[PDB]
């Protein structure tokens, strides 16, 4: 809850890599549990945790676009903490998402 | 040639009366006892006979005969005078077998550092540090060595030593893929030379090698570390070392080997490269 | 357009010229100081040897006046 | 025959481009060893000094015990 | 447009030649110098052996003639 | 590292040593009048145990230890020894506590410059300043010790490191204070070089600085002073910098920040900044009104 | 200030504590025979009186002390000190009054000389004659001392000093209208350069003066002696001086002074010269 430092890696599966979520060892964290990764006092991101077995622990794993997204790299060392989601008002109702082709 | 191995063979002699002279100290130096004057002119003869064995070109007779008037000559005083002779062991036994040269030198270390000469201690380090990477295959031990002689070094603020077996070791540990070490000392030695206007044009290279050694174990963080350079010495990425390495960067993106393998046969065409980056290149681009 | 082409052809063979003679001179000028500094690495060491001996020589004579 | 001169310009370019990479590279590491210099010679200077100073005064301390 | 053209080559030509005699006249002076201390070195390694053979010759024969003494 | 904790732990039983020995020669002195030999050998274990502490990685320590081996030799009328060993403690303190350095190398200072010996003063105002300038944010004494280190220079006419005292001086004077000392030195350095067998070449870049502080002053003061470094020296004429200053100074007369801007950005773009004229250039431009 | 007023006010004790010194030393000396602890006392005295003078800024005072030094101490039967206190009377009075500071920099070099040594004389001697340039206008007397000294290092072997100061006895030679002797001296110093790997580059310049000089004369000698040396050195050719040479030996043959003024004209922009050569361009032009 409060925070402790890992290390980002690079996400083990495909399929885990398109589900968006950040895959994280068993032993530190669980399936669905949604942290906030923090590399620096200003710069923050919301992550939600799927958990893999292949995950080390002592280090989160995050995929290629998630590691774009996230300004995070393999190898580096990163402070999780524990994410509350407010339900009766963070629940999305109507999100604007731009789409792309991400292959030409 | 052979008249210097007559007066080698009168030396060897020379080195027979001075066992008369150890047969005196057995027996007749109880009444002699008085004669420390002779025991130091034995340790001369000693020397000098050793010397011409050098002219004779015998090299583990003149190491031998050195290192034994070393022995007779630390009788608890006149330390430097052993310390000196035992270095000129090692010299002679460097060609041939340099086997106890390493040891000689190791005593010649720890003589002077009880003593408290730290500039020599390091120099003699750096000298065995040379004698095993040229003679041996071990790089450990040069390694080892050559950080010790670093640490003396930097302990007396004689800075540019140290900087150089840093950046040695560094060079060695990126060969020998440690590329922490690499990145760290690479860096180190960046910004240090950034510090005076002297070495500010040389920051270029060593912004290179550390952006390649941290290019090399995570693909993402060198993007970071090159903008990281770059804004730190505005003027890096206007060297073509930071054009070059973001050129292979963004075109690894993409898997097309016809991208890189042209812009490093451009690189090679302006200015060879060297065995290091060569292999280096080859490694990292594999995969 | 003939005289700036000739003369810039000019200006290119002494570019050609005072660059490689730039680039001797500048071969020379590295030897000569490696040369230097060799050989005041040397006087360096035997300076650092003289001292110690002498020292060691200045308090080795006062002790043996002292013990007279 | 002028696109046969500027090509030949081009290649001389070239070459100057060649020659005087070279000769930075070597000026920077001939700036290392000007420093390297220095940075012994001060410390011969200072050893010259020290060694001086001691000679002298265990000099005249001797002669001055002899009288 | 050839106008440009000539100013930028004679700017080139000028600054080509005036910088490039620059350092070949320097270079040659500061050359010249460096034997002068090259030899100077030498005065030192030849005048300072010799100061290191007296000191271990007289400490020597100081000691041997003080030993005689007692 | 075990040679680490034993070099700590002997030199430890050295030090005590070494005080046990001391009180003992007192205790000697008037129980046997042996002389001075067991004062020598003190001060001769306290500094193989300094020496040695210093080799164990600790430093406060190893240079306290210097530092009373040191007294305790001046207190036998040898001040070079001791001077060199308040040098060495101070050195040594550099990296543990400046006050304590600086304060030794007063002393050495004072004593050496007693002696006779100007060059090792001057060499250590130096250092001082140095150490003083690098890791305290300080200039005022920084300059004081540079001005006194050129002076001791001139004092045995050692022209090219007082020079180089004085253009350092006035450098940080222009960049802090007022700029009639810095316009007074580097006119002076840049009209005493004309002949210079070897900087024939550059004295353009110093009355460049000189005019442009005129200008920090005012735009008269500096067309005035652009001209007498224009006549005064003949080269600078045909320089660049003439050209630029003298395109600046007309453009800031007629109020047009715009051929100002243009100016300075291809300066830079076709040479490099060096962060002090980009300053006074801003400063400039802040009064454009 | 307040450091040289307390710096002068100790100074002025130590005089006349060093008066009272030198008086009741000598009595005490007739009569008690006390040795000359007393005396070299004193001397150390007036030594560290001028010490503490050239410390609070006053110049001619401490070189009056440092002579009252090396006279007593020569009257002392000694005289490495004697020189020592008389050189550094000398630097001290390098400014303000140097003719006293010329007088005993000249007792130095005659005790020198004495001695046997010789490079110590000769560096006297061209810091007597740079003395004189600077400070006076005899430059004769210049001349004189460049010319000891060019001896003296000539002899001792060390060609680089003799050519320097033979470099310089030439330019003042060619200066004042004496151009046989400048001939020689150049055309000399240009041969010694033929071989040397280093300064064979500036072996062209010497040759190039002595041309010039040599053209002051008449113009027939001015072609055979610039025809001499381009056969002698057959680049020398390679240079613009060959041909600057030619087109002014052309110029002034028929008569086309706007011709050469417009030659000499292009050289200055393309190349700046000095006052000395372009004093001899335009004594040239003069005929």
């Amino acid at each position: 809850m409060a925070g402790r430092s890992m290390q980002a890696a690079r996400c083990p599966t495909d399929e885990l890599s398109l589900s968006n979520c950040a895959v994280v060892s068993e032993k530190d964290y669980q399936s669905g549990q949604h942290v906030i990764v923090r590399t620096s006092p200003n710069h923050k991101y919301i992550f939600t945790l799927r958990t893999h077995p292949s995950v080390v622990p002592g280090s989160v794993a995050f995929s290629l676009p998630q590691r774009k997204w996230a300004g995070l790299s393999i190898g580096q060392e990163i402070e999780v903490a524990l994410y509350s989601f407010d339900k009766a008002k963070q629940c999305i109702g109507t999100m604007t998402i731009e789409i792309d082709f991400l292959q030409k | 040639g052979m008249d210097t191995s007559g007066k080698q063979a009168e030396a060897m002699a020379l080195l027979a009366e001075a066992e008369r002279k150890v047969k005196n100290s057995q027996s007749f130096f109880s009444g002699l006892f008085g004669g420390s004057s002779k025991i130091e002119e034995a340790c001369e003869i000693y020397a000098r006979a050793a010397n011409m064995f050098k002219m004779a070109k015998n090299w583990s007779a003149a190491g031998n005969a050195f290192c034994q008037a070393a022995q007779l000559h630390l009788q608890l005083q006149s330390k430097h005078d052993a310390a000196t002779c035992f270095v000129d062991a090692g010299n002679a036994f460097k060609k041939a077998d340099p086997q106890e040269a390493i040891n000689c030198l190791m005593r010649a270390i720890e003589i002077y550092t009880d003593m408290g000469r730290f500039t020599i201690a390091a120099k003699h380090h750096i000298s065995i540090a040379e004698i095993y990477e040229t003679e041996l295959v071990d790089v450990e031990k040069a390694i080892a060595h050559y950080e010790q002689s670093a640490d003396y070094y930097k302990g007396e603020e004689s800075n540019s030593s140290a900087n150089k077996c840093l950046l040695k070791v560094a060079g060695y540990a990126a060969q020998l893929e440690q590329y922490q070490k690499a990145i760290d000392i690479y860096e180190q030695v960046g910004t240090s030379a950034m510090d005076s206007p002297l070495l500010k044009y040389s920051a270029k290279d060593y912004f290179f090698k550390a952006a390649l050694c941290h290019f090399c174990i995570d693909m993402l963080n060198a993007k970071l570390a090159v903008q990281k350079y770059e804004e730190l010495f505005p003027a890096f990425s206007d060297s073509r070392e930071c054009k070059l390495m973001k050129k292979l960067l963004e075109a690894h993106e993409e898997q097309n080997v016809d991208s890189y393998t042209e812009s490093v046969k451009e690189y090679d065409s302006i200015s060879r490269l060297d065995q290091w980056l060569t292999t280096m290149l080859l490694r990292i681009k594999k995969t | 357009a003939l005289s700036e082409i000739e003369t810039r052809h000019s200006e290119i063979i002494k570019l050609e010229n005072s660059i490689r003679e730039l680039h001797d001179m500048f071969m020379d000028m590295a030897m000569l100081v490696e040369s230097q500094g060799e050989m005041i690495d040397r006087i360096e060491y035997n300076v650092e040897h003289a001292v110690d001996y002498v020292e060691r020589a200045v308090s080795d004579t006062k002790k043996a006046v002292k013990y007279q | 025959r002028a696109d046969q001169l500027a090509d030949e310009s081009l290649e001389s370019t070239r070459r100057m481009l060649q020659l005087v990479e070279e000769s930075k590279d070597a000026g920077i590491r001939t700036l290392v060893m000007l420093d390297e210099q220095g940075e012994q010679l001060e410390r011969i200077e200072e050893g010259m000094d020290q060694i001086n100073k001691d000679m002298k005064e265990a000099e005249k301390n001797l002669t001055d015990l002899g009288k």
